[PDB]
Formats: structure tokens, C-alpha cells, sequence
């Protein structure tokens, strides 16, 4: 009869606090596209929105019972109506992109809302069955998972935008698959350096590094299926894999894509640039934030 | 070690108490011509003084020159920031934007630590700045409103040092001399302007001011304004001393930093005062020589998968004959009414697969259940993709108010499962009209949906007729939960039905029924024989009489809007009434 | 450990009966019972959401303003006994 126990689990997840890396970026491409004001609110509604439903999903599928510090929601308001509230944001979000006023916005949210879906039921493969991917099937299931927010918001806010400016869609959506991968290859080498990365056994970049090269390594390949049987393992355990990714040398071999990956993204930023000629130094505020 | 190498008093009555030039000049010049590549046009001459200093030229002098550069940037920018705080409106914002980064890109570039206090305290200024009695609470009022403990934070990144807050509550009287001195001391020059600007200000309130108060709160003009200030300054000067004398006595008697700070900050108010006395800023004539001056200085499977086994299973086939039946009534191309039977079956497979894991469900229709074979979670993405399969479909068929629909029957879809939800975690037991409201917008949503649809995309004509049909499908969404749980007793979740809230409504003394009940919600499931009790229970309060008394009241409703529309639409209708005499 | 087992206490039952849509509350209360045990987490949260509805606050009302009617009703039974009884407030005074 209400509307409250669905709109519950949605107030909760939005109340604990955040980092802005989705509302930074759209600021940071507000100055190439000038968009009006009134628009960028309404997209960035969308940000907030959609990667609200991404987390209250995750949680789900990890059993981490708190977030950031504070709990999470599937401990708070129940399995069944976290799930049930997450695709309804689904659903709210489709109302904001029609009152967008364009006819193709719609079209470029339901393309890239089904490559932003093929990446995760990949990734769900390779943690409930146990099956090491490979380096490169890896490096193309987290250019759509992560950095397929990315593209749908640049997409979109190249669509809203005043026309003028040409094809410049070529490179910026280029931009977003490579930030996907600096955040995601990010996150993996600070969680192995001070966790729960492999409390899902989770395959991150040091761990397909540690377990193609060395393949006979039978010591690793048993503290990753206890892992299965025992829902993660415990601090002594860690410290084992940790001090055996040092061996092969992992760590040191994940140190060396992240500063590819700021390369390709600092010459990314140089190139485009240097045809609209404007240094957007917001951009450049956020690249020295990671680092 | 100060370095005086490149650093090189009785003034209007009171205060009884950098080398590199260009390097720091031309840095402060490469803001305005920044600002006005984005901001705007340049105006009121800057934190430059050709003859008695270009602010860091008097007023800092003692800065790092390598960071000082960058200060004079800040510096520069701080006044020019200030400067004006004393398609184009968006892009002033943008312009704001850029040029508000060009600081922290810079400023974060030469270190951290000096920038994060630095960066709380200017922030922490602007949000200060955002009927005068004394004039200790103006000096509350301009302590922060000259930037000054940003300004000696940025003068303690001016050596690029930090003031501890233990040390900061024993200087904070040690420099309250100082702290309180550049309130009056900058009012004083700026005053001999700001009261000219002031005096065109015309709907200013009381002028924030120490010496134009000064005139009036006791008619001091003045010679004698300036002596109260004179009273404080040259007292705040020699009292500055003279607590610096106390801070020599006390706390600075060697204390090495603070002692050379407070010289750094003892050189504030004469930096102020040197530069206040013939700046261009305070006196514009000197511009033009001054200006004259400047001119010389992978895959589609496993998400699909899903969707394959929940749609190759033995269907019952009911939703999918609604809509067979309503179109003798409606008339719709055959193309377009396949269109809506594959809408209406992936849908329906969506509610069922979320199901199964959301009442642990270990089978369905006699077979493995789909969150057996794919695994809980990847179930749970097919589900939610499923969602979005539908949208591209509504999209298909030519309306465009037809997703607006599809939008809002979604909506009261959810709204409703979300209280059965609660209603089985949270046991608690609705009333009969919060029941029947829930299973009104849970199931005979869909059909809701298949008909607002249906009597939309229809060869017109059928839109007069729209209330009648979604009143059926309101009366018929009923019908299937309340024949379900007939046909379900003849509540291995325990879940709340419509028998179940007779009994707990009728009998509020049945202590045995609430206890196999919550013993059926905390071990998990009804064990066999004690679903045997349950029932009995039931038999022996009506419950199973109960709801063939609503079963038969349905049962009339259903026939008695067929007639209506069969009489006002002429053309009788047999499929109905086939489909209605195989669901008694 | 009253949480632990979901023992409704006087500030849980002012909290649940002022606000009927603290869905949260409820929630949280549930998760001790279908797990069994209120962790850490989750045990910060109640009290926080106890503060801000009060309930705490009226805790100090019922148990000062029982004070006052033992207070009272001793003196009376002081009274009609005529007989000092300093025993039992040192029972009352170490209980404060």
C-alpha cells in the first residue's frame, strides 16, 4: 500500500559517505562539451543512482557485512529486499534518461547497460567455479564491468551537449576504457600491500600473473581452493600468499601495467587537448589524486 | 635562519613597534593574464607596489623563493581571487573551475603537508567571510575576514612550517597582539578607501570597519579615529613586542621556531603597514608610472544461460492465454500480439526466477530449480538483465507513451512485493485489507500491464472501454493468490496467507498456532507431521470455509463484468468463457 | 548482551513506539534473531539510532521519578514507625 520498504534499502546505501570519483568525472569532461547546468544535475543523478544499484548487488555476493566501516545493507534490511529495492533503481533510472529529452539517449543506456551485465556474469564464473582466466580474457571482463559507467555517462553527455564539436566520441570514449582499467588494477595492488581480496577468492592481476607463470606452484593452488571451502581464509594463511606473489614476482609485475596505464591516459588527455585547446586542469587535479 | 639577503616607525600616528623581483613579479603576472583568459577583463591594480613593495616584495620577503614564485601566484591569485570576490555565465563558472585547480595543481606539486592546512584554512576563511558594540567582536569579525591565519599559515608555508595546535593555543595569545592587529591595522589604510568605496556603497548597513565606527560610536573623528586605532596599533605593536617580550620571558625565551617565526610574524605588521602607506592598490594615480614601471620591469553466454532454463521448462500457460482471449475483444494486428506474449512470458520468468531464491525454494514444476544449476548470484544478474530485455521490446512496438505505462505498472509491481517481503522476515501478520491490496499489486500487476498495453497500441476505439478491462484484471489478479492457497493446503516458508490471517484475527487466544508457526520461521521450514497440526487448526476455526466464501464472491465478479462488456461491445465472447470455466 | 538475544528493554520499546517508520530499528532487531548474534557493527548502529529518537532521554525520567516515589514512601514509613531507618538509605544511597 506504502512506499517505504523499497525506497528503504536505497536511502541507506546513499547515506554513508563516498569518494565522488563518478560526480569528479563529469566535471572533468564538463569543460570540453559545455553542457548547461540544469542537465549536468540530471546526469549526475544517474551516477549516484546506478552505482548504488552496483553496490547493494556486490555485497551480495561477497558476504562483507560492513562497507567502508559502517554496515551493509543486506545485513540490515534483509537478502530479499536489498535485491528486490536494487532492480528498482533499475527501472527509476530509465525514467531519468527519457527525461533527458532525447530519443537515442535511451538507446545508448540499453547498449551499454547489456556489456556493463556480460562483464559481471563473467566474473561470476571465475570465483564460483574455481577457473583461472586468462590475462587478456581478464583485461577485457574489467573494461566493460567498470569502465562501462565510464562510457554510458560519456556517451550520453556527448549526446546532451551542444552539437558543434565533431567526432570527438572516438577518443573520449577511449579515454573511459582505460580509466576502468587504472581503477581496477588500483584496487587490486592496494589490497595486497595493506584484507579481503582473496577472502572471495577473487582472481585479481597479481594472483593470473602468479598462477600462468610458475604452473606447478601446487602450494598456491591449495590456499586458493581452501579459500572455497572454508569462505576465506584466515590472517596467517594470507600472509603465506602474500609472501608467495612476492616470488613470482607479481607485485612487482602489477606496478608495471599501472604506469602504462597512466601513460596511455596522460597521452590521451595531451592529444585531445591539443585539438580542442582549452587545459582542462580539472583533469589534471584528479590524475596527480592517483598516483 | 631568516635570510635577510634578499629581505631588505611612527606611521599616521602609530606603529610604535624578496630579491628574486621577476621571478616573483612575473609570477604574479601570469595570473592576470590567466584570470583574464578565463574569468574575465583585469581591473584594480594587484598585490603589486613598485616603491614600497609588491606585497611579498614587503609583506613576505622572507618566502622560499623556489615556492615563493608560486606564493606570489598565490599571492597574486589570493588578492586576485579576493579582487573580484571585493553560455558566459556557465563559462564563468567553468572559468572559475579551471583557474580554481590551477592552485592545488601547483600548490600540490611542491609538497603536502604545508597545502593541507593551508588548504583547511582558506576554505575554512571564505565560509567565515560568508550592530557593532565593542571592538574586540569586529576584530572576531576581521581576524579571519583579513585571511590573515590563512595568510600566516600560507606565511607558515611561507618557510614551509607548521604551527602544532598545542603550540598554536600557547601563541594564540602570544600572537592575539598580531591576530588582532591586522583586523585594525589593515582598516586603518584600506579604511581611507574602503570608506571612499564606502561612501558609494549607499545601501550598506553598519560598514564593516574599525575606523569608520570610529567616527561615530563616540565621536572620534579622525585624528582621534586614528588614535583609538593609534591606542590599539601602537599599543598592539608595542604590545606585540611587549608580549613577544612575554613570549621572550615565557614561552620564546630559545624557542627556536616559534621565536623565528614570530620574527617572520613580527615582520607582518610592519610588511603591512611598508606596504600600505603609497601602494597603487590604495592610491590609483601612481598607476600609469606604475604601469609605467611594469612596462620596464567477452561474450553473450552465462548470462543468457540463465534465461534459457527457466524458459524450456513445462509452462501452465495461463498469462501467456489472457492475452489470447482479450484481443477477440480488441482486435490487434498478429504481428503485434506475439510481440506482447514474448513480452509478457520473459517477464513472467523474471518474477519466477527471483523467486525461487527469495523462499529458498529447492525445485520448481518438478525440476531442479534455476538457482540450483547457474548459482545464486549469477541467477541474480539474468534476473536483473531480463528486466532490461523487456524495455527493448516495449521500445519495438510503435508508442511512445506505451514505455511510460510499462514504467508505472513496474513501479506498483515492486511497491507491493516489497511488503510481502517485510511481512515474512519481519513476521508479522497484515490485516485483511492490507492482504488483499498486496496480492492486488503483486500479481494482477502483470495483467494490469498486459492490458493498459493492449488497449493503447489497439486500432482505437477501445479506449473508452479501458477502465472496465483493468477492473477485471483487478478482480482476476485476486482470484489466482487466493486459489493458490487452496490449492497449497488440500507454508514450507510459513508464509502469511489468506486462511493463515483468518485464523490469527478470529482467535487472538491461539497460543499452539503461533509457535508452530514461528517454529517454522527459526529452524527453517515446517517439518511434516507438524504441518499436520496446522492445518487442523485451521479446520476448526473456518478458515478453509472462509475462503471458498471469497472464492465464490470473486467467482461472481469475474462473470459479472464479462456481461457487461459482452452487452456494451455486442460481440460475445467465447474464449473467456472457456478459459473462465476451467479455472473453477 | 541484551541485544544479543533482542531483550526489548524500556529505550527500545519508547524508540519503536514513537517512531512507527524507523524501518531500520526493525530491521536490526530481525538480524539478531535469523542470525543470533548482533555483532559489533551493527550494535553501534542501535544506539545511535536510540539517541537520535531519544529514548535514552526518557530513560532518565522514569528512572528518576521512581526515586521519587520510593523517596517519598520511605519517609512516610520513617513517619508512622518512629524509627529512623539509616539502613536503608545506605541500600538507596549506594544504589545512586
Amino acid at each position: 500500500l506504502g512506499d517505504e520498504h523499497l525506497l528503504g534499502p536505497a536511502e541507506y546505501i546513499s547515506s554513508l559517505p563516498s569518494k565522488g570519483v563518478r560526480e569528479a568525472f563529469i566535471d572533468g569532461l564538463n569543460v570540453w562539451l559545455v553542457l548547461p547546468d540544469h542537465r549536468v544535475n540530471q546526469l549526475k543523478s544517474i551516477a549516484q543512482t546506478l552505482h548504488n544499484a552496483s553496490l547493494m548487488l556486490d555485497d551480495i555476493e561477497d558476504h562483507s557485512p560492513l562497507r567502508r566501516g559502517r554496515p551493509s545493507t543486506h545485513m540490515i534490511f534483509g537478502t530479499e529486499q536489498t535485491i528486490n529495492s536494487a532492480n528498482f533503481l533499475l527501472i527509476d533510472v530509465m525514467e531519468k534518461v527519457r527525461q533527458l529529452d532525447d530519443p537515442r539517449c535511451m538507446d545508448i543506456y540499453l547498449e551499454e547497460m547489456r556489456n556493463l551485465f556480460i562483464g559481471q556474469s563473467f566474473d561470476l564464473y571465475w570465483t564460483r567455479n574455481g577457473e583461472c582466466p586468462s590475462e587478456e580474457q581478464y583485461l577485457d571482463m574489467i573494461r566493460q564491468k567498470t569502465g562501462g559507467l565510464f562510457r554510458l555517462l560519456t556517451r550520453m553527455m556527448v549526446q546532451i551537449a551542444p552539437v558543434q564539436q565533431k567526432g570527438l566520441e572516438t577518443q573520449l570514449a577511449s579515454l573511459s576504457d582505460v580509466l576502468g582499467e587504472f581503477f581496477q588494477v588500483r584496487d587490486d595492488y592496494k589490497n595486497l600491500t595493506e584484507c579481503e581480496d582473496l577472502d572471495e577468492c577473487k582472481f585479481s592481476y597479481p594472483l593470473i600473473h602468479a598462477l600462468t607463470s610458475q604452473p606447478k606452484n601446487v602450494q598456491l593452488r591449495g590456499i586458493l581452493q581452501q579459500s572455497r571451502s572454508a569462505g576465506g581464509l584466515d590472517v596467517p594463511l594470507k600472509e603465506t600468499v602474500l609472501s608467495h606473489l612476492r616470488q613470482a614476482g607479481s607485485i612487482e609485475y602489477t606496478e608495471a601495467k599501472m604506469g602504462e596505464l597512466m601513460e596511455k591516459i596522460t597521452d590521451s588527455v595531451v592529444s585531445l587537448e591539443g585539438e580542442t585547446g582549452s587545459p582542462n586542469w580539472v583533469v589534471r587535479l584528479l590524475i596527480h589524486r592517483l598516483k | 635562519i631568516l635570510n635577510s639577503t634578499l629581505s631588505s616607525p611612527d606611521i599616521a600616528g602609530f606603529c610604535s613597534g624578496h630579491h628574486h623581483e621577476h621571478l616573483a613579479n612575473e609570477g604574479s603576472l601570469r595570473c592576470r593574464t590567466d584570470w583574464e583568459q578565463f574569468i574575465g577583463p583585469i581591473e584594480r591594480w594587484g598585490s603589486c607596489n613598485p616603491w614600497e613593495g609588491h606585497f611579498g616584495a614587503v609583506v613576505l620577503p622572507f618566502c622560499k623563493p623556489e615556492r615563493l614564485a608560486v606564493i606570489c601566484y598565490i599571492f597574486e591569485y589570493a588578492f586576485l581571487y579576493d579582487n573580484v570576490v571585493e553560455y558566459r555565465t556557465v563559462r564563468s563558472i567553468l572559468g572559475t573551475k579551471q583557474i580554481q585547480s590551477k592552485m592545488l595543481l601547483e600548490l600540490l606539486s611542491i609538497d603536502a603537508p604545508r597545502a593541507e592546512v593551508v588548504i583547511n584554512s582558506w576554505k575554512e576563511m571564505i565560509s567565515t567571510t560568508a550592530a557593532f558594540n565593542n571592538l574586540e567582536e569586529y576584530v572576531d569579525y576581521r581576524i579571519i575576514d583579513t585571511g590573515a591565519p590563512f595568510v600566516d599559515m600560507l606565511m607558515r608555508f611561507g618557510m614551509g612550517i607548521m604551527l602544532t595546535q598545542e603550540e598554536q593555543k600557547r601563541i594564540e595569545p602570544i600572537v592575539k597582539p598580531c591576530y588582532a592587529a591586522l583586523g585594525l591595522a589593515n582598516d586603518y589604510f584600506s579604511f581611507d578607501i574602503e570608506w571612499e568605496e564606502f561612501q558609494a556603497e549607499s545601501d550598506k548597513t553598519t560598514m564593516t570597519n574599525a575606523v569608520w565606527l570610529f567616527m561615530q560610536w563616540e565621536n572620534l573623528n579622525a585624528e582621534q579615529a586614528k588614535r583609538r586605532v593609534q591606542e590599539v596599533t601602537k599599543q598592539y605593536e608595542q604590545q606585540y613586542l611587549r608580549n613577544i617580550a612575554d613570549f621572550a620571558a615565557g614561552e620564546g625565551k630559545e624557542n627556536i621556531k616559534l621565536q623565528t617565526y614570530l620574527k617572520a610574524q613580527g615582520y607582518q605588521v610592519p610588511g603591512n603597514v611598508a606596504w600600505s602607506l603609497r601602494c597603487p592598490r590604495y592610491h590609483p594615480w601612481l598607476c600609469k608610472e606604475a604601469a609605467s614601471l611594469l612596462h620596464q620591469d567477452l561474450g553473450d553466454e552465462h548470462l543468457l544461460g540463465p534465461a534459457e532454463y527457466i524458459s524450456s521448462l513445462p509452462s501452465k500457460g495461463v498469462r501467456e492465454a489472457f492475452i489470447d482471449g482479450l484481443n477477440v475483444w480488441l482486435v490487434l494486428p498478429d504481428h503485434r500480439v506475439n510481440q506482447l506474449k514474448s513480452i509478457a512470458q520473459t517477464l513472467h520468468n523474471a518474477s519466477l526466477m527471483l523467486d525461487d531464491i527469495e523462499d529458498h525454494s529447492p525445485l520448481r514444476r518438478g525440476r531442479p530449480s534455476t538457482h540450483m544449476i547457474f548459482g545464486t548470484e549469477q541467477t541474480i544478474n539474468s534476473a536483473n538483465f531480463l528486466l532490461i530485455d523487456v524495455m527493448e521490446k516495449v521500445r519495438q512496438l510503435d508508442d511512445p507513451r506505451c514505455m511510460d505505462i510499462y514504467l508505472e505498472e513496474m513501479r506498483n509491481l515492486f511497491i507491493g512485493q516489497s511488503f510481502d517481503l517485510y511481512w515474512t522476515r519481519n513476521g508479522e501478520c497484515p490485516s485483511e485489507e492490507q492482504y488483499l491490496d498486496m496480492i492486488r499489486q503483486k500479481t494482477g500487476g502483470l495483467f494490469r500491464l498486459l492490458t493498459r498495453m493492449m488497449v493503447q497500441i489497439a486500432p482505437v476505439q477501445q479506449k473508452g472501454l479501458e477502465t472496465q478491462l483493468a477492473s477485471l484484471s483487478d478482480v482476476l489478479g485476486e482470484f489466482f493468490q487466493v486459489r493458490d492457497d487452496y490449492k497449497n493446503l488440500t507454508l514450507d516458508e510459513c508464509k502469511f496467507s489468506y486462511p493463515l490471517i483468518h485464523a490469527l484475527t478470529s482467535q487472538p487466544k491461539n497460543v499452539q498456532l503461533r509457535g508452530i508457526l514461528q517454529q517454522s520461521r527459526s529452524a527453517g521450514g515446517l517439518d511434516v507431521p507438524l504441518k499436520e497440526t496446522v492445518l487442523s487448526h485451521l479446520r476448526q476455526a473456518g478458515s478453509i470455509e472462509y475462503t471458498e466464501a471469497k472464492m465464490g464472491e470473486l467467482m461472481e465478479k469475474i462473470t459479472d463484468s464479462v456481461v457487461s462488456l459482452e452487452g456494451e461491445t455486442g460481440s460475445p465472447n467465447w474464449v473467456v468463457r472457456l478459459l473462465i470455466h476451467r479455472l473453477k
